């Protein structure tokens, strides 16, 4: 499946409905997400030793 | 109860008190009245019977069936009228409902809006006021069915504020076209979306974008250049607030797949100058803005 | 010390039963037997001025109390256990009892136990974020990935390893995603957000309706109705809203139709088991609604806002995680509630 | 403060919120007393269980919404409670339970006990196809009138007697009452049946513990066949 990006950035989309004015109010999760930011990069990641042995 | 007559003759008309005073020395004060659980005589209310209703009560002078006049000494001689307007308010509207004194006032832009607010919470004002609605295709498809060929309207329209945020929406009706605009046009709202855009008048670069089967090369433009684009992108443009384009359509240049491709290009194939330095940790300098400045 | 007491009531509750069974029994009689005899002695009987004190005495005490009176208006444990006599053994109720009495104290003499897993405190006594460590995740099974034959690749960065032919997830990172998916949760109930809990699996009712209780939100256990969110005028405005004040007591405004139509939409959504609610999180994402979930090694990790690595087939993974993220919550909720107080 | 507006039940995002709301509400409670033993009579089959019915349970539990699945659920958890022993059972319970109990109990009863009259005399009437039965059933040794007639006399085939003396062969008690039977319209058989059956109706007054065994042997049913115009 593709890497989805309209999940991870509900925050600047959301902001663009505030900004421009078609969202009146901001919603109570708009500050707690912005001070903590969903992590985006969904990259595969290379190892170099196996923890076991 | 039985009741002295100077006490009924306070709350009765006088010319009721003789049956008053003839029906307590005929009616022991010891009745025990029992309740007819066969026959209703009286109503489900309390009513001492005293006033004459002008609705509920049939009208003096009205002839009907219980009518006490003579036929030759009633006083009614006018019956353009209704006789008995209703009681009370002089209405029966429903709780809920409204009277259809005014008809035809209403604004489509008013009805999407107040549909919208309630169905996703978007402000109405920002509908009714902000946003600008352009049809970019109206059609007529058709079904082949058993009974016989379904026709219907087809809408596409795109919405903006000519401030950066545009949208695009769809309709379908089997009824007429109008609601099939309606349709889009509230469609387009709920897909609003912001573009970035380069100085709040054209793109950032060149885009190369291919949607479907259509090839879309959109060039950014100087200050003043206007737009010298596709039909259909010009009016996307309009409503997003793009002002300095060009651009050329290769192989299908079908209207609906250029105008979803459009949107698309400005959304997905666009990165801003701040983006592209955060990215690279690298300073982006616009040097025709630099040139002009302090 | 003070027995007497309660022996004092329980004669008199004998004597209620003996004066109640003989007014029975003179019921039974034909009033033939008694009634002329009874007559006949007060004809053969002359009232003196004590006797009549009583006279009048029980005539107005029986026409205050029990004619002119209201009928009606406009120990406690167990109040209605009928005890056997001293001398008959104990009935079944008071057996029951006899062994409630034995449980409280005795049953639990010997020994005290430690170290040893409870099913039940997991959803009653979470532990705080601050205080899980890589073994207690271990220990609710939360790093058994699924199948490697199932692998969905997406996962890749997640996963510590294969081992008996399913993939371990890496607990290190789930530690670190499930803090900062705790303090979403705990920022959004500090703030008054509405949070809905999501899982669809069996079992996890039990789980999902503490979690909302504790945390003041919603859940739904046994199915998603696709359209909640988008199509929510035609699902949920039949529904009953209300009006909370700071303190989440119902302000008891009545509603007008207007505001008892507008869409309710949840400020933050969590989901127990995604593979079973794509139908939740597109919604989800199309109303702009962050979202939290347990993403297994066959899950897709970018359908969600804040993923959670971990084992979302087992019960008690998903209610150990499940329960930290409600305690959190609840602090939140705590701390909304202490500072409109002072 | 500041005010929000929330939905009501916490199950406000499910199916049903309103039947999944009231689930929770008996589940809390069947929790709750989880220990507390139940019923030793629901083996002797204790006749009480005025539930509300499914259309009115359909007005507080979502109308529409509320599935017959759903109703069924609410009554294994009534039930459930209901049948805890009655000495151990508190008020929560009661009070919850309230709520769905069949509102008929506002009104009363339509049946008075039925006792012999000042003569000792059972009367009952009976009824078969067009013909009707009014006996009088005194303790006796035996003797039978119809119409004010003899047995053999009135009823000449004697399937027709044997009808007759069917419900006080079943009590054996043949010999044990005089019986006075009035009867009209139809024709022999249904005059006798309904003579049967009035007095099967009748000798319940004298034991009222036979009733199971005159119902068993059926000759407390009102046989309904009539005369059907064809159509
Ligand atoms: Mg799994």
């Amino acid at each position: 499946m593709k890497i989805q990006t309209n999940a991870v950035n509900v925050l600047q989309r959301t902001s663009a409905y505030l900004k421009s004015g078609l969202l009146k109010e901001t919603p109570a999760w708009y500050n707690v997400v912005a001070s903590i930011p969903p992590s985006t990069k969904f990259t595969r990641e290379p190892r170099f030793k196996n923890p076991s042995n | 109860q039985h009741y002295d007559e100077s006490l009924l003759s306070r709350y009765y008309p006088e010319s009721l008190l003789k049956s008053i005073k003839l029906a307590q020395q005929t009616i022991p004060e010891d009745t025990k009245f029992r309740v007819s659980r066969n026959v209703e005589f009286a109503p489900p209310y309390l009513d001492d019977f005293t006033k004459i209703h002008p609705f509920w009560d049939y009208k003096p002078g009205m002839p009907h069936l219980h009518a006490q006049e003579e036929n030759n000494n009633f006083s009614i001689f006018r019956w353009d009228q209704v006789q008995q307007p209703l009681p009370g308010e002089g209405n029966i509207l429903p709780p809920g409902v409204s009277l259809p004194n005014d008809g035809g006032r209403k604004s489509k832009s008013a009805d999407v809006a107040a549909g919208l607010h309630k169905q996703t919470g978007v402000d109405p004002d920002y509908i009714t006021r902000k946003l600008t609605m352009k049809p970019l295709v109206m059609k007529r498809v058709s079904n082949q069915t058993g009974k016989g060929k379904i026709a219907s309207f087809y809408a596409l329209v795109v919405v903006g504020d000519k401030n950066g945020m545009v949208g695009l929406g769809e309709g379908k009706s089997r009824e007429e076209m109008s609601k099939a605009i309606f349709k889009a046009h509230w469609d387009a709202v709920r897909n609003l979306k912001e573009i970035p855009r380069y100085e709040n008048r054209t793109i950032y670069g060149d885009i190369d974008f291919r949607y479907h089967g259509v090839k879309l090369h959109l060039r950014s433009a100087k200050p003043g250049f206007g737009l010298r684009v596709n039909h259909v992108i010009f009016e996307i443009c309009e409503c997003a607030g793009i002002k300095d384009l060009s651009g050329k359509v290769y192989k299908s240049r079908n209207d609906m797949n250029i105008a979803k491709g459009t949107i698309e290009a400005f959304t997905k194939a666009q990165k801003t100058l701040d983006e592209v330095a955060l990215g690279r940790g690298k300073k982006l300098v616009d040097v025709r803005k630099v040139y002009y400045s302090s | 010390p003070n027995n007497n007491d309660e022996v004092m009531l329980l004669q008199q509750k004998l004597l209620y039963d003996e004066i109640r069974s003989e007014l029975k029994s003179l019921s039974q009689v034909p009033e033939d037997e008694i009634l002329p005899e009874l007559k006949k002695s007060l004809e053969q009987d002359k009232l003196s001025d004590k006797e009549q004190q009583l006279e009048a005495e029980l005539s107005d005490f029986f026409r205050n109390y029990a004619l002119l009176n209201k009928l009606f208006d406009s120990t406690k444990p167990y109040p209605n256990l009928i005890p056997s006599a001293n001398d008959k053994p104990y009935s079944s109720q008071e057996l029951f009892l006899r062994q409630l009495n034995h449980s409280m104290r005795t049953a639990k003499l010997g020994a005290t136990i430690s170290k040893v897993y409870y099913p039940h405190k997991d959803i009653f006594y979470p532990p705080l974020p601050e205080n899980i460590t890589v073994e207690s995740l271990m220990s609710a099974g939360v790093h058994l990935g699924q199948s490697t034959s199932l692998w969905r690749s997406s996962t890749q960065s997640y996963i510590y390893g294969e081992y008996k032919g399913i993939h371990i997830i890496d607990l290190n990172q789930t530690l670190s995603y499930l803090k900062r998916a705790a303090k979403v949760v705990e920022g959004v109930s500090e703030s008054g957000g509405i949070i809905l809990f999501l899982g669809t699996r069996q079992g996890q009712k039990r789980g999902l309706e503490e979690a909302a209780k504790k945390t003041h939100g919603y859940y739904v256990s046994t199915r998603w109705i696709p359209g909640t969110l988008t199509n929510s005028t035609e699902i949920s405005g039949i529904w009953e809203k209300q009006e909370i004040d700071s303190n989440d007591n119902p302000t008891e405004r009545a509603l007008s139709p207007n505001e008892t139509s507008k869409q309710v939409k949840p400020d933050l959504l969590v989901v127990l088991n995604p593979t079973e609610n794509r139908n939740a999180l597109l919604e989800a994402i199309k109303s702009r609604v962050p979202t939290i979930a347990i993403i297994d090694t066959d899950s897709e990790p970018s359908l969600v806002t804040y993923p959670i690595p971990g084992n979302d087939d087992s019960l008690r993974s998903v209610n150990f995680l499940l329960g930290v993220l409600a305690r959190a919550g609840q602090r939140g909720l705590q701390n909304r509630l202490a500072r409109n107080n002072e | 403060l500041p005010r929000r507006i929330v939905p009501k039940l916490a199950t406000f995002y499910s199916a049903n919120p309103n039947h999944e709301d009231r689930i929770n509400r008996l589940e809390r409670l069947l929790r709750k007393y989880i220990k507390l033993p139940s019923q030793n009579n629901n083996e002797a089959q204790q006749t009480k269980a005025p539930w509300i019915s499914f259309d009115e349970y359909a007005l507080i539990g979502g109308g529409t919404k509320l599935k017959p699945t759903q109703y069924t659920q609410l009554l294994y958890m009534l039930n459930k409670l209901h049948n805890i022993d009655p000495q151990l059972t508190n008020d929560e319970i009661t009070s919850e339970l309230s709520q769905y109990y069949k509102k008929s109990s506002m009104l009363s009863n339509n049946i008075k006990i039925k006792t012999l009259d000042e003569f000792g005399r059972s009367i009952a009437v009976g009824k078969r196809k067009s013909s009707t039965a009014k006996v009088f059933v005194v303790r006796g040794t035996g003797e039978i009138l119809v119409n004010g007639r003899q047995l053999n006399d009135y009823f000449l085939k004697m399937k027709d007697r044997e009808s007759i003396m069917y419900p006080l062969q079943v009590i054996e008690s043949v010999g044990k009452y005089n019986i006075f039977a009035t009867t009209s319209g139809g024709g022999p058989t249904g005059q006798a049946e309904s003579i049967m059956h009035a007095i099967a109706k009748a000798l319940v007054v004298f034991n009222p513990l036979l009733k199971s065994r005159l119902h068993k042997a059926g000759v407390l049913t009102r046989d309904y066949r009539h005369v059907e115009r064809k159509k």
